[PDB]
């Protein structure tokens, strides 16, 4: 009988044992004189009774592991068979071509009404699961769509929004206005990353809402964990947001020289990453010289199956006419936007009277000019805003009067690049507000969500928020090991089969690691902006300081690998994860944790002379400002509190509702039909929980 | 992969990978406590500053150099400047290199023991070679006889080497150089009414002794045109903004390395430790060593050696003799290029101590 011999190109390869020893099992492959090696226990895993069986369900495969698991799924994609149950979680494979049994009407009308595990694996059979609990035990359903960037997480849930308005009544007034506005959201949201060419930067979760009788009432979308870092610093050959790259692209000149656009070159927040446009040979031609970068005359437009930035301008305000935005909103969401651009061209200097405070830039005057005609807000008020810390003596005494104490230089330019990111944050919840007034809900009861954030993230340069991705991936998989394998297992012993109710290997010291008090690493960079003089070497340091042993941490000089060979002591630090060891690098962490406003900035943006301005700073955020109201709060608030706030409320919404699991894999990195990676393949199957979730479950049945 | 030369100088410690150019690190070799009071309370401050931070923080830490008279502190500070030098500097791993030594011509055991056995022990590392300062020197220069001058900081050798073996009966030690000269310019630095007796600030003379020194043509007659004084009173700027006038004093210091009785030593200088250690090699291999006088070590970058060193041995010499003195570029990083010249010749990987040759012996056998 063979066993399974981990090969490079095919990840696990067939072979049988011909010497055997504990560490030295002498694997020979299957009619092949090739690695004839010597392995361990962890790199040999037993085969099945035969090889020439394929099947829909994994629970008739006795000799369930990884490499019979990534046969099953190598063989049922030669057979188009995408969709395939493992255990109780959906595994979809994204073909990457038009497949007509998928697109049939008459398969939503077969699949409608049908129960789990007697019609085969398909989208449809996990979107009627979600909705016979609701008749069952009368409880609201959160679908959870996991998986890499770009496997398909937006298409395959317009599959699920298609089977809900199709076999539980035809639902909310019109659909189709989610499908159009999500490529809307995404020029705001989806940047460019080394994992995918498009990637959101955030997670977005439709709830659609229904009544008593099951019956929809209307939706909501909103979104949780705004890659709102990306805004001060934009990578190497990573992008900005996709909205910048797709205004100055093709809008007209009695446009461009009115909001006084520019090539991208020359403005701050796109002075670093790729200036280059997604463009193909008829729109590339159609791209005018001014508005071209330096690297666009240089290397020309960027490459992706569907992304064309100006042919995606006017499939943005087409859609935009979709969700009911004018034309003249439209332009005023346009000041917007092109006044982050002349906010971010403001560089500050020292000298002055008082010496150790702050000034502005001489060549930065033109641009200030512009910005106070976008904002609604006057250029010398502007002035006198970014560089200075108001304070009052009234509130001790009636002697009352109100001071002003110039700030430093670096943190006139934090001050800036907060009030940067205080702008898009209340824009893009604007953007999702005016979406949301079209389809309000009446009288809610029970409500199906549907979540579409991003999986592990990791790659050649990891930051603060591939921490925050990675760390959101490893609460839902402890929300995973108690819904997936606690939940599970008090089935089979309520049918009477059998079963223990067995425990899993925990991450709980690891989560009160992250996020704990006092001596969480989130707790340790949230005082690094409290300290005067902050360094990332200071919160480095101050990790390994704090705690000189502990297993789910090490600096990269402990690491063995080459990579971290060339990263110092205060260069980054190592977290293992569910996925594995991350190393993330520390530069740069005192400002990407810094986000928020005193009230000098905030009674001038929310009190602007624009209502457009004033209404994205919607009350309760805008408020008159008056005599002893009576406490200079919040103050420093930070992204790591504003990320554990908004990261743990989902998790009360999620620990409080039904679910379903959906992992959505990605086949070849190209993005193309009849291609199997393999090794790529099993990187997705590694990194999601599935070695260990059918290793658990198998016992004594 | 490649093997690493690391040498173990006073100065000035020297690091860098197996050829094919330059080391890659030199610092002031430096460890120093805070030796004040911290009342902001740091947060978080070092036990030990290493150099270079160690140089950046003069005034407020109390220097150690971690070698003196060529001898080991202490091993507790010893390995901290190793395991600063490989982790926190060169970013080498210490389990992937064969790694070689310096020490002195003739120094003391249990030095080169006790720091093998040490390194071996703590960082694992595969395979050691130690090599003396001065043969390396002989690699750089390329020729293959002469007599070698390791002149660092704080101990001087003249050790002759002919094709291709060291003779036993005329290497000479010379305790003279390079920190009792920085010590004797303090002292005669107080002579025009400055002061300099705190520990890290004995850098700022340091300083002062690479700069504006000058040896010399003629003691005599130097002496003759400093009574004509003007163009050796020389204005050195000092960190804190004061002005300093050497002159007299200026050629004085340098001086030094001939009649060192000044120091305090009854020893005779440069002068006679090259003239006596030839006067102690064979009457027909005397011929070869005149004119393969090879000067190294940054100790030699005295403006007006070789030439004061030329004329006076040249005087004393065999008449109808040549006597060039051969002299380097970049002498400071000589024994460097010694050290990555050996450690790149094949095949003499083969001669280094490796790992299971010394999982046999241990500190035992050491030759
Ligand atoms: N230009 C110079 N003139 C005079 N002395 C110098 C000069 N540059 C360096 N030195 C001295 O040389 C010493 C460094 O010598 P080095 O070759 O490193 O000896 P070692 O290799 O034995 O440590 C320093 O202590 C310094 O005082
Ligand atoms: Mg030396």
């Amino acid at each position: 009988k063979p066993v399974w011999a981990p090969h490079p190109t095919d990840g696990f390869q067939v072979g049988n044992i011909v010497d055997i020893g504990p560490d030295s099992l002498t694997i020979e492959p299957l009619n092949q004189k090739g690695k004839t090696f010597l392995a361990l226990i962890n790199q040999v895993f037993p085969a099945e009774e035969d090889s020439k069986k394929d099947v829909e369900d994994n629970c008739s495969l006795m000799y369930l592991n990884e490499a019979t698991l990534l046969h099953n799924i190598k063989v049922r994609y030669s057979k188009d068979r995408i969709y395939t149950y493992v255990a109780n979680i959906l595994i979809a494979v994204n073909p990457y071509f038009d497949i007509p049994k998928i697109y049939s009407s008459e398969t939503i009308k077969s699949y409608q009404g049908k129960s789990l595990g007697t019609m085969p694996p398909h989208v449809f059979a996990i979107a009627d699961k979600a909705f016979r609990d609701m008749k069952v035990l009368k409880l609201s359903q959160s679908i959870i769509v996991s998986g890499e960037s770009g496997a398909g997480k937006t298409e395959n849930t317009k599959f699920v929004l298609r089977y809900l308005t199709e076999s539980y009544g035809t639902g909310q007034d019109i659909d189709d206005r989610i499908v159009e506005a999500n490529p809307l959201l995404e020029a705001f949201g989806n940047a460019k990353t080394v994992r995918n060419n498009n990637s959101s930067r955030f997670g977005k979760f439709v709830e659609i809402h229904f009544n008593e009788k099951s019956s929809v009432v209307g939706g909501f979308v909103s979104h949780y964990l705004l890659e709102k870092s990306r805004i001060c610093v934009q990578g190497k050959e990573e992008r900005n947001y996709h909205i910048f790259y797709r205004l100055c692209a093709g809008a007209s000149e009695d446009i461009r020289e009115r909001l006084h656009l520019s090539s991208p070159d020359n403005f701050r927040y796109l002075n670093r990453g790729c200036t280059r446009y997604f463009a193909n040979k008829e729109t590339d031609k159609q791209i005018l010289q001014n508005r071209k970068s330096p690297e666009y005359l240089k290397a020309g437009s960027l490459k992706d199956p569907l992304l064309d930035d100006h042919g995606d301008f006017i499939r943005m305000c087409t859609a935009m006419k979709k969700i009911g935005l004018d034309d003249e909103e439209k332009l005023d969401l346009f000041r917007v936007v092109a006044g982050v651009l002349h906010l971010g061209n403001i560089d500050f200097e020292e000298a002055g009277s008082t010496s150790g405070g702050c000034n502005l830039k001489n060549k930065s005057t033109q641009a200030l000019e512009y910005c106070a005609e976008l904002l609604g807000l006057d250029q010398d008020d502007l002035r006198v805003s970014l560089t200075t810390r108001v304070m009052l003596t009234t509130a001790g005494g009636a002697k009352g009067t109100v001071i002003k104490v110039p700030l430093k230089v670096e943190q006139a330019n934090n001050a800036r690049d907060a009030l940067a990111k205080t702008v898009y944050s209340h824009l893009f919840d604007h953007v999702v507000n005016r979406v949301n007034q079209c389809f309000p809900f009446e009288t809610s009861s029970y409500f199906i969500g549907v979540l579409d954030i991003a999986g592990f993230e990791y790659f050649e340069h990891n930051s603060f928020e591939q921490f925050c991705i990675n760390y959101c991936n490893e609460k839902l998989q402890q929300f995973f090991n108690e819904r997936i394998l606690k939940e599970e297992q008090e089935l089979y012993q309520k049918e009477g089969l059998g079963v223990n109710e067995v425990h899993y290997v925990d991450n709980q010291d690891c989560i009160d690691l992250i996020e704990a008090r006092l001596v969480g690493i989130l707790d340790i960079l949230d005082e690094e902006n409290r300290l005067p003089q902050p360094s990332d070497q200071h919160f480095t340091s101050a990790v390994h300081q704090k705690h000189k042993d502990h297993f789910r941490l090490s600096i990269p000089r402990k690491s063995k690998l080459a990579i971290h060979r060339n990263i110092r002591d205060d260069e980054g630090f190592i977290i293992r994860h569910f996925a594995g060891a991350v190393c993330y690098e520390t530069t740069q962490f005192v400002e990407k944790n810094n986000d928020a406003l005193h009230m000098s900035l905030e009674s001038l943006i929310c009190e602007s002379r624009d209502k457009f301005i004033r209404e994205l700073f919607e009350s309760s955020t805008n408020n008159n400002k008056d005599t002893k109201q009576k406490a200079g709060k919040l103050s420093f608030i930070s992204v790591g509190n504003k990320f554990k706030t908004q990261l743990n409320l989902l998790l009360d919404k999620l620990r409080s509702t039904g679910a379903s699991f959906i992992r959505c894999i990605k086949p070849n990195l190209k993005m193309t039909s009849h291609h199997f990676e393999g090794a790529q393949i099993l990187s997705q199957l590694q990194c999601s929980g599935m070695v260990s979730v059918l290793d658990l479950m198998q016992g004594g049945f | 992969t490649t093997a690493l030369v690391c040498d173990n100088g006073s100065g000035l410690v020297k690091a860098g990978f197996a050829g094919d150019d330059a080391p890659r690190a030199v610092f002031p070799s430096i460890v120093g406590r805070p030796r004040h009071q911290g009342v902001m309370v740091g947060m978080g401050q070092k036990d030990s500053y290493v150099g270079d931070e160690a140089q950046s923080k003069r005034g407020i830490l109390t220097l150690k150099y971690p070698i003196e008279h060529g001898i080991i502190t202490n091993w507790d500070d010893m390995e901290k400047i190793w395991h600063h030098t490989f982790y926190n500097e060169l970013r080498v791993a210490p389990e992937e290199h064969p790694t070689l030594l310096t020490e002195a011509p003739l120094n003391p055991k249990a030095n080169r023991e006790k720091m093998t056995q040490i390194m071996f022990e703590t960082f694992n590392v595969p395979a050691m070679y130690v090599a003396i300062q001065a043969v390396l020197s002989l690699y750089a220069s390329g020729r293959t006889t002469g007599i070698v001058l390791d002149s660092g900081d704080g101990v001087t050798h003249n050790v002759p080497i002919y094709e291709g073996y060291a003779l036993p009966h005329a290497i000479m030690r010379l305790d003279l150089a390079g920190r009792d000269l920085t010590d004797y310019l303090m002292k005669i630095l107080t002579e025009r009414g400055y002061s300099f007796v705190t520990t890290a600030e004995r850098e700022i003379v340091r300083d002062i002794k690479e700069k504006l020194c000058y040896v010399a043509l003629d003691f005599e007659n130097e002496m003759a045109t400093a009574a004509s004084s003007s163009s050796l009173e020389k204005s050195y700027e000092l960190p804190d903004g004061q002005v300093i006038t050497i002159g007299n004093e200026r050629f004085r210091c340098p001086e030094t390395l001939f009649q060192p009785s000044f120091i305090g030593m009854e020893s005779a200088g440069i002068h006679e430790t090259t003239y006596n250690s030839i006067m102690k090699c064979d009457i027909d291999i005397r011929k070869d060593l005149y004119a393969n006088n090879v000067m190294s070590g940054g100790t030699t970058m005295y403006p007006g050696i070789a030439d004061r060193m030329q004329k006076e041995i040249t005087a004393l010499a065999p008449s109808t003799m040549k006597i060039k003195i051969i002299a380097p570029p970049e002498r400071k990083y000589s024994v460097w290029i010694g050290g990555s010249i050996l450690a790149s010749l094949s095949t003499f990987q083969q001669m280094w101590i490796t790992k299971q040759e010394y999982d046999e012996a241990g500190p035992s056998i050491v030759h």
